[PDB]
């Protein structure tokens, strides 16, 4: 937050959203690229000539088309191997944040390797080398199970998301006041 | 009636802080306030002053901090009427402050009715909280209202009363102190909730739950040998008595053992049934 | 409960009189007559004993623990010794008159009995200290884990009387 | 990190000025708190108030004198030595634009962070009636330390003359909830991220516990197998007693 | 409070002092700034409270029980001329006694240390009791006798504090010439 | 600046010293203080219970009688009736001609004293005490100071006239 400093113009602005965008490319750590849109950055600027990676990328993590955004980019960043696998991290990240308590209801985690192998788009060798560096990196913790296809992943990254834990916080506070008109009220009535 | 002093919250935590500096050492202060005979004593607010060179005497009090201090008292709410001067000694059996002599009598000039504090355990603390005063009386005082009557006066059954070095004239006359308290509604309300043990409140389930349940592993074997001598010493108890006769100065033998069977076992039990109701409570 | 807490002063209690009576000597260098618990009555109350008192109440607290250790004329004692049993060798003649006074009646008690026999209560050592020794004395808690006090003739060294000799009886 | 000591001798005198000066709503009473910052135990020893006023219409508008700061402050040094500047507290339940601009004052007499405290004389909800927070810049962001109080041996002991559990801790657990729900759903009505990111920190961390499930339930009968020993040694004693209520009825018929 | 309590300070951890009070009590206290690290020694006059146990203000040292009964005769009066034919003894006294002393800075220039000591033999009324004055006059030294008699004590360990405390005494003065008479009596151990 | 800060030191109190003579329980422990007669004693806050053993000198407080601060074991003071002196003034040039003892001396000295842990290695002992007569005057007083000076540790002499004397537990507490 800065209201009164750095006075900056719609010239500055795209050079300083160039460096912001390019570090969240490879970046695997704080969210992903929707962060510089929370700021009034991608309204300040333009929306073509290679600023709109953005809005191609933040679609890129759930549906997982490569092809849409390796089509309107260069063949700058489209040589590295390592840009096309930072991108397949954070599309699971999304999925296994999931795990405790977001949106799923009953509030188990558990996770097999078919389940994950569609939502990630590839298959059940890739999708088991692609956990493991995702914990080398310090994103996540936790162990995987191949004998009975179990994935334990404890929760580290967190999120910016919200609206979907309302609902699910409710039950802890419907299901534990049951207690109190019952087992509650038992010993107090004593 | 006379006059009974009533200590408000923080009439009696000033007094023991004022007087923190040293076991030998020695301070005063003024207690303030306006009240009305037969009935109403009340201290509103009290305050110290500097320790000088003299101790205790009537050059012990510096005219100069005081009004320069009574300046603040106004502005502040803090403005009452002196109704005394409170000290802080090591005290003795009589005359608790030995350089403490013409002070109360040139403060009866000032007022009659003004009385002086002085805290008495200073490291020999209990838990009754005995408090000492001193008030003069020598000539007058006397054609008025009952002063012994009010509280458990009319006394000296052989010499015994209070520190039993007093009798009759104590420092003079037996003023015969009395000591109460009275509180707001507010005031009130406050100690009892917050004051318990320690602080945990407001959630109990995990505070002390990991605490608890890490040594239960311990507190397991321990209670194992609790039980162990239990049943040891009643089996002795009826293996040496076939009279049931008392030649044992045994004039009771039996609760004392069966108390300890009891009311450790009574213990122990509680402790592991009472808290393992709060140990999960997990649900969802 | 609230009571004995971390305030309480030492004495030395003499003879019992009666139930929360009691007359006892305390460590200031006076005496006192305080008032026993009604815990202690008879099988748990000691005879003469050290035991713990409250200061300006003056009354009964608890019986202390056996300590005969004092400032003046210390008693060592060892704790743990790392000194491994059969270190020199050539003291098989030494080795076996230690394990018939010591090992043997710590062991087995009941082979005096049958036999009709009491054991000694203690042996004299002649030779030089240190070499082959002394060492081999700090060997013998190792065995037996005993309890070892460390005593020295030049110990116990004061201008004053009663104090030495008392600490004889007390070890 | 820092913890606030308060002790009851503080908290006692904050009280006792709001009812002297006759304060309503309108007003608030403010004071400096003394003690020592310097260690991560920060203690307060001592309190006074000041001749403050408050004006509702203006929040940049607030009477305090400077003199009696340091006057009181240096007169008071001859009780005890220990007693510094650590910070100010004052009265009211919230916190209003008014307090923000007062902040920058005792800061330029203090060498460490100050301590801000907030004393309620109504204590309304849950427990803590006085609650601490520290003042520090990188905007101003307060920080809420953990609120202890201690006192010595005869001020602790002192309370419990003048005085002279498992269904209250259920009712405060259901009522966070319910106070954490509200304050969720009226920041998402305010926006339209970054405070609910800290409330789901906690949130998210027989769902993770299945595993320790199975291994609960062994242990929860192992304890039962030293209750069900201490039921029996009670149950002995009843007999015990019975037998013995019979011997004193002996001795009434005969005699 | 000008009469301070009589004690020794055993112990000047850098901030901290010990003190042993001649009541045959010991008390702890920190170290204030009105006093110095070497200010605190034993055997000295140390300021001590009453009531609080703590170093307030020194005490001026009078007293250390510096076992009397040792002359203490400071610049007497005497000189070489007063008997005569004894130049022959008067040459050898000045040049090895008043000589390295009446001129300081002529041998501290040099490098050359002085000698703290000269044998004397001879029988008595020769003038070596009364030539010892001559040297501690010209040089304004403090003339200290240490008597025969006093050397031979009844208690059993006198010998260390004796002479211990006769150069504690001419540390305090620095022109201080310590006599010793009938050295054959305490200096023949065979 | 330095009068106002020092009368804040001058109201500080005073505290205790005693010795302790068993441990009675983990809160609550049995010693004899210096001023007086032995008290019951135990702890306050932040005191670490593991340092203290018998006979350790523990700071007693005067009120609430409990164990505050930690200090050393001493009695008399050892850098006063004991003298003590850091380094040497005579280094090992001023001893020559004693060369053929300063090879053995250093190395049965300077050597294990700078490193111990070769030692522990082979499981040899370095020796204890190392006993060097001759004429008295000769040679000793600077032999004494030429071993603290290649090293640099304290030097602790021990004149043998104070040793004996007459007093309760001389040479004992010297020791």
């Amino acid at each position: 937050t800065l209201e009164p400093s750095t006075s900056i113009t719609l010239a500055e602005r795209q050079q300083l959203a160039y460096d912001l965008s390019i570090s969240a490319l490879l970046g695997d750590k704080i969210y992903n690229f929707g962060e510089l849109l929370h700021h009034p950055i991608m309204e300040t600027i333009v929306n073509d000539s290679n600023y709109d990676w953005l809005f191609q990328l933040l679609n890129a993590l759930t549906v997982g088309d490569f092809d849409k955004f390796d089509s309107l980019i260069k063949v700058q960043i489209s040589k590295i191997p390592i840009l096309a696998q930072h991108e397949s991290f954070l599309r699971q990240k999304i999925c296994l944040m999931t795990l405790i308590e977001t949106v799923f209801v009953k509030n188990i985690r558990m996770l097999s390797f078919e389940d994950i192998s569609k939502a990630t788009h590839l298959p059940k060798d890739n999708v088991e080398h692609l956990v493991m560096r995702a914990i080398s990196l310090g994103l996540l913790k936790g162990s995987i199970d191949q004998v009975n296809e179990l994935v334990t992943i404890s929760w580290v990254q967190p999120r910016i998301i919200s609206g979907d834990q309302i609902t699910k916080m409710k039950d802890r506070l419907v299901e534990w006041n049951d207690q109190v008109e019952k087992l509650g009220k038992k010993m107090e009535a004593r | 009636t006379k006059e009974t002093v009533y200590i408000s919250s923080i009439a009696l935590l000033k007094m023991l802080k004022h007087g923190r500096a040293g076991v030998p050492m020695e301070v005063m202060g003024l207690m303030l306030g306006e009240f009305v005979d037969d009935y109403t004593v009340n201290v509103v607010d009290v305050f110290a002053m500097p320790q000088s060179g003299t101790g205790v005497s009537v050059e012990a009090v510096d005219d100069v901090f005081q009004a320069k201090m009574m300046d603040m008292l106004k502005q502040t709410g803090r403005d009452q009427m002196v109704v005394g001067w409170y000290h802080s000694h090591p005290g003795f059996g009589c005359w608790l402050s030995s350089v403490d002599v013409n002070t109360q009598k040139s403060f009866e000039q000032l007022n009659s009715r003004a009385v002086a504090v002085v805290v008495d355990p200073i490291q020999s603390v209990k838990g009754k909280v005995v408090i000492d005063a001193f008030r003069l009386i020598d000539t007058g005082a006397l054609i008025n209202n009952l002063e012994p009557r009010q509280t458990t006066s009319n006394t000296g059954l052989l010499n015994k009363a209070n520190i039993q070095a007093l009798i009759h004239g104590l420092n003079r006359h037996y003023y015969s102190l009395n000591i109460d308290y009275h509180k707001t509604a507010k005031e009130t309300k406050m100690l009892m909730n917050l004051h318990k043990e320690q602080w945990q409140s407001g959630l109990k389930m995990y505070d002390y739950e990991e605490k608890e349940e890490s040594n239960l592993a311990a507190t397991k074997s321990m209670v194992k040998i609790a039980e162990q001598y239990s049943k040891r010493i009643e089996e002795e108890k009826e293996l040496t008595e076939e009279e049931l006769k008392t030649r044992y100065v045994g004039r009771q033998d039996p609760k004392k053992h069966l108390s300890e069977t009891a009311d450790e076992t009574l213990e122990n039990n509680i402790v592991s049934v009472l808290t393992a109701g709060v140990n999960s409570v997990a649900i969802k | 409960k609230r009571i004995q807490s971390v305030p309480l002063v030492i004495g030395q209690f003499l003879e019992p009189i009666d139930q929360n009576t009691g007359i006892v000597s305390s460590t200031t260098g006076m005496s006192y007559v305080v008032r026993i618990l009604s815990t202690l009555d008879r099988e748990l109350l000691k005879p003469s004993m050290s035991v713990a008192l409250h200061r300006h109440s003056n009354a009964l607290v608890d019986i202390l623990p056996p300590d005969s250790d004092s400032s003046i004329s210390v008693m060592g004692e060892n704790e743990k010794p790392d000194v491994t049993y059969a270190d020199v060798g050539g003291l098989d003649m030494q080795k076996q008159e230690i394990r018939e006074a010591v090992e043997l009646p710590l062991v087995q008690a009941d082979l005096y009995e049958q036999i009709g026999i009491d054991p000694p209560r203690g042996v004299l050592l002649y030779g030089p200290p240190g070499t082959g020794k002394t060492m081999l004395v700090k060997a013998v808690a190792n065995s037996t884990k005993a309890a070892f006090i460390r005593v020295n003739g030049s110990e116990f060294v004061h201008k004053y009387l009663g104090e030495g000799p008392r600490m004889v009886r007390d070890v | 990190h820092e913890k606030v000591t308060i002790a009851p001798l503080v908290l006692l005198s904050a009280l006792d000025h709001y009812e002297r000066t006759q304060t309503k709503e309108n007003k608030r009473c403010v004071g400096v708190i003394l003690g020592d910052a310097n260690s991560s135990t920060i203690r307060v020893t001592n309190s006074f108030a000041l001749p403050f006023e408050e004006d509702e219409k203006n929040s940049d508008v607030w009477f305090l004198d400077h003199n009696y700061i340091e006057n009181m402050n240096e007169m008071c040094k001859k009780i005890n030595a220990k007693e510094k500047l650590i910070g100010w507290y004052h009265s009211g339940p919230k916190l209003r634009a008014s307090d923000l601009k007062i902040n920058e004052l005792f800061k330029k007499y203090t060498q460490n962070n100050p301590l801000l405290l907030i004393v309620d004389v109504k204590q309304q909800g849950v427990g803590l009636p006085t609650d601490a927070y520290v003042a520090i810049e990188q905007e101003k962001t307060f920080l809420h330390l953990p609120c202890t109080i201690e006192a010595e041996e005869a001020e602790e002991i002192g309370v419990e003359h003048l005085l002279r559990i498992r269904l209250t801790n259920q009712l405060k657990s259901l009522k966070g909830l319910q106070s954490k729900l509200k304050d969720v759903v009226e920041y998402l009505d305010k926006v339209i991220h970054t405070i609910l990111g800290k409330l789901q920190d906690v949130f998210n961390l027989n769902n993770l516990q299945k595993a320790l499930t199975v291994k609960t339930n062994d242990e929860l009968m192992v304890i039962y197998i030293s209750n069900l020993v201490r039921s029996i040694i009670a149950f002995d004693d009843l007999i015990e007693n019975k037998i013995q209520n019979k011997k004193i009825q002996e001795q009434r018929v005969k005699d | 409070q000008l009469p301070y309590l009589v004690a020794n300070v055993v112990e000047v951890v850098g901030k901290a002092a010990v003190v042993k009070t001649s009541s045959r009590q010991t008390v702890f206290l920190p170290m204030v700034g009105l006093v110095d690290p070497d200010k605190l020694k034993p055997n000295d006059l140390v300021g001590v409270n009453k009531d609080s146990y703590l170093i307030l203000d020194t005490l001026p040292s009078e007293f250390d029980s510096r076992v009397k009964a040792m002359e203490v005769d400071e610049k007497p009066t005497e000189t070489y001329s007063d008997v005569g034919g004894l130049d022959k003894q008067i040459e050898e006294l000045v040049e090895a006694i008043v000589l390295p002393m009446k001129r300081a800075d002529k041998f501290k220039d040099m490098g050359i240390r002085a000698p703290k000591g000269a044998l004397m033999y001879g029988p008595p009324g020769t003038g070596k009791t009364l030539l010892a004055r001559a040297c501690a006059a010209q040089t304004n030294a403090t003339f200290l006798k240490l008597a025969a008699p006093q050397l031979v004590q009844m208690y059993i360990g006198e010998g260390a504090k004796l002479v211990r405390d006769a150069f504690a005494l001419a540390k305090e003065k620095a022109p201080t010439i310590i006599f010793i008479d009938e050295l054959d009596a305490i200096g023949t151990k065979r | 600046d330095k009068t106002e800060n020092d009368i804040k030191a001058l109201q500080s109190i005073g505290q205790l010293i005693g010795e302790v003579m068993k441990e009675l329980s983990e809160e609550k422990y049995i010693v004899k203080a210096s001023s007086g007669p032995r008290y019951i004693v135990g702890v306050r806050n932040s005191v670490d219970r593991s340092k203290l053993k018998k006979g350790v000198r523990v700071t007693l407080d005067i009120t609430t009688l409990t164990i505050m601060r930690i200090l050393p074991r001493e009695t008399d003071p050892l850098v006063y009736n004991m003298t003590s002196f850091e380094q040497g003034e005579i280094t090992f040039d001023g001893i020559g001609g004693l060369t053929e003892q300063i090879r053995e001396l250093r190395e049965v000295i300077e050597l294990p004293l700078k490193n111990p842990e070769i030692f522990q290695r082979v499981g040899i002992k370095p020796p204890k005490g190392v006993l060097l007569y001759g004429p008295p005057g000769t040679g000793k007083t600077l032999l004494a100071k030429a071993v603290a000076a290649t090293i640099g540790a304290n030097f602790i002499f021990s004149p043998a006239s104070g040793i004996v004397d007459k007093y309760i537990g001389e040479s004992a507490r010297i020791i």
